[PDB]
């Protein structure tokens, strides 16, 4: 009766500790992607500098140019306060794998066929950058179920050799009306989180809509 | 007049560092690219005064094309963010004539490249801590 | 000599578990630092995107004003950058009281008498904060075991009702010419971190040099 | 003539916020402050036609200062830096009229004033997140 106290005893501590693992796990994964905005806020607040040494150059010599480099600042501290709300927030981080799964149940749930002809996935990109595609394919498709009425919607997922590039068509028509970049909208969001990971995007709506989501790879 | 080639993956940062140092009377950007690839294919065929080069880009590195360009009386400066293990030792084993913070003052970056022009050669304390 | 060999099987793998968890338990420390650092961060984004709308708003109004704010932005970049890179560089922070340990025999190595009256210990500021502190006091006496020539230092640490505040006083000379804040040294890079933190720095040269080191409480 | 109390820790911030507001034809600063103390002692003597008021301050905080101003008639608009738990919901139950983002450009801002002295109440929509 001494030893099954006792063997109880370490049975608790033993599940406070190899459970107690994998709580602590997942900082390590946390550190993983602030580490990721760590390094890319240092590239944001190195042009904050730049551009600001330019535009103060520019007072004199040509001060419009100074006001344009300077909206240019204003919009790279707003964009680069986002991402560490983000983080702030410990709002989660999907993984493109996952991101692919949903997207093909909510194209099949609003009866639009999905084309993807599956190819080698990327790997070289880090944990921020591709929780940022996934974010921009999953809004991508939620514009294609509210707005495009398009039939099919083909989406690729390609490994380049210094670029990841998601490109997302859909069958329908455009129905944006000249600012189809309005503020707090998606589009504008998916263009700012694009631009701060050095990434881009470009719409082509001609014969539909066609969006090339462009995201570098590192070292 | 001193012809500069910039290597910067960061285009906002590429077209800033441009428009800065084209700013100074006695410099003039001849040339701009995104990769180390880049400036290799640049300073092998033009050949400019002085070569300004980010670390860290896609495709080749700039500690890469330095240690490609190694045999070219190209003058290198090296431009970096975050000092990193083994940069520092990388950049003086390649033969950079500068390596500085990237973040520097434009005053500081336009004296180091008129300094490498006159043979010195500027290293940032910052890059060498620990 | 099955269950010797089945115990030892187990023995190994649970030193590879609660020693692993010290190895785990040191990203729950610099996880408390890195949001440390995003709160700051938010607040100097804030700054920059405030400094820079109201820089191109004088660009035409106050054209050398318009100037000054630039320098101003670009500094807030730099040094914000700067502590970026040391939580990248992942350098160890001092916690104050084992600082105050270190200055003690620093101080009695050099033959300077080290006065200092024990209070209530600051309680209201963040571990950053704290950090930031304690490489302000070491440099601080750094500075008056090399130039000061003094007899006595005393040193305070006072936790007031809105900050907490260390002052540094030595009863030496101030070996100082004019720019005694030069690129690079000490007194400046004290003066950036205290400014980073929304402190402040205070030189009393007139009756020796008492330095006045105040940062903020939280909350 | 819209007068105005501005309530900040961050002092590099108060100054921008107060050059800002200044700026405009028909505002004008008439007290700065860097505690919600200072917000309180002032609003109960002046009295403005509406009060700027940072969260996150030492000694008293916007929100503790916004809970003992309800019954003022000064019209509050608060302003913070990230969206964190229960801050939504604590302006609210102040009757603050205005809610939101520091670093949101000043033309909104000022926007967001005049639209607060005409009975309108504006609250930002990234600060009510989850
Ligand atoms: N795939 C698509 N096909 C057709 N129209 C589209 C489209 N994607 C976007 N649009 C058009 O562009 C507009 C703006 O798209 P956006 O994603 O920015 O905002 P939204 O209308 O979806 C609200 P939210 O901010 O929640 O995304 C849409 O309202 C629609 O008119
Ligand atoms: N307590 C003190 N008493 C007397 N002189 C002092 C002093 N603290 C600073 N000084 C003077 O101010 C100068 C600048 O101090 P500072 O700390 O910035 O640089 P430093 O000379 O110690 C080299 P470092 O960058 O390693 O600190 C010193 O060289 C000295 O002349
Ligand atoms: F990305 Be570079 F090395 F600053
Ligand atoms: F610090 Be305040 F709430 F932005
Ligand atoms: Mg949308
Ligand atoms: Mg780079
Ligand atoms: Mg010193
Ligand atoms: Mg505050």
């Amino acid at each position: 009766i001494k030893l099954r106290k006792e063997i109880e005893r370490l049975e608790e501590k033993l599940e406070d500790a190899n459970e107690r693992i994998a709580e602590l796990v997942k900082l390590e994964e946390r550190q993983r992607i602030a580490r990721d905005l760590h390094d890319t806020l240092g590239q944001k607040l190195s042009l904050i500098g730049l551009k600001s040494d330019l535009a103060r150059k520019l007072i004199y010599k040509d001060p419009e140019q100074a006001a344009r480099e300077l909206k240019s600042v204003q919009q790279t501290a707003r964009t680069s306060l986002n991402e560490v709300r983000k983080i702030v927030s410990s709002m989660k981080g999907i993984r493109l794998k996952d991101e692919l799964i949903n997207i093909k149940q909510i194209l099949e749930a609003a009866d639009i066929m999905f084309i993807y002809e599956e190819e080698k996935w990327p790997e070289n990109i880090s944990l921020l950058n591709e929780n940022i595609l996934s974010m921009c394919l999953k809004e991508a498709v939620t514009n294609v179920v509210k707005h495009s009425q398009a039939k099919t919607c083909r989406v690729d997922i390609q490994q380049l050799w210094k670029e990841v590039v998601i490109t997302v068509s859909d069958d329908g028509t455009f129905k944006g009306e000249e600012n189809s970049f309005s503020k707090g909208h998606g589009l504008l969001g998916m263009r700012e989180r694009l631009e701060f990971a050095n990434g881009s995007l470009h719409i082509d709506t001609e014969n539909g809509t066609k969006l090339t989501m462009a995201i570098p790879n590192n070292s | 007049m001193i012809s500069i080639f910039i290597a910067e993956d960061q285009q906002m940062l590429l077209g800033a560092l441009g428009s800065l140092l084209n700013l100074e009377d006695d410099m003039e950007v001849v040339g701009k690219g995104t990769t180390g690839q880049d400036a290799v294919d640049f300073v092998k065929k033009r050949q400019p005064d002085v070569c300004i080069m980010d670390i860290e880009m896609p495709g080749k590195t700039g500690l890469e094309a330095a240690e490609e360009l190694k045999d070219t009386g190209c003058k290198i400066i090296i431009l970096t963010t975050f000092a990193r293990p083994g940069y520092f030792q990388r950049a003086i084993k390649a033969g950079v004539k500068g390596y500085l913070l990237k973040d520097s003052p434009s005053e500081e970056l336009a004296n180091a490249i008129r300094s490498v022009m006159n043979g010195k050669r500027i290293y940032a304390p910052e890059l060498m801590e620990d």
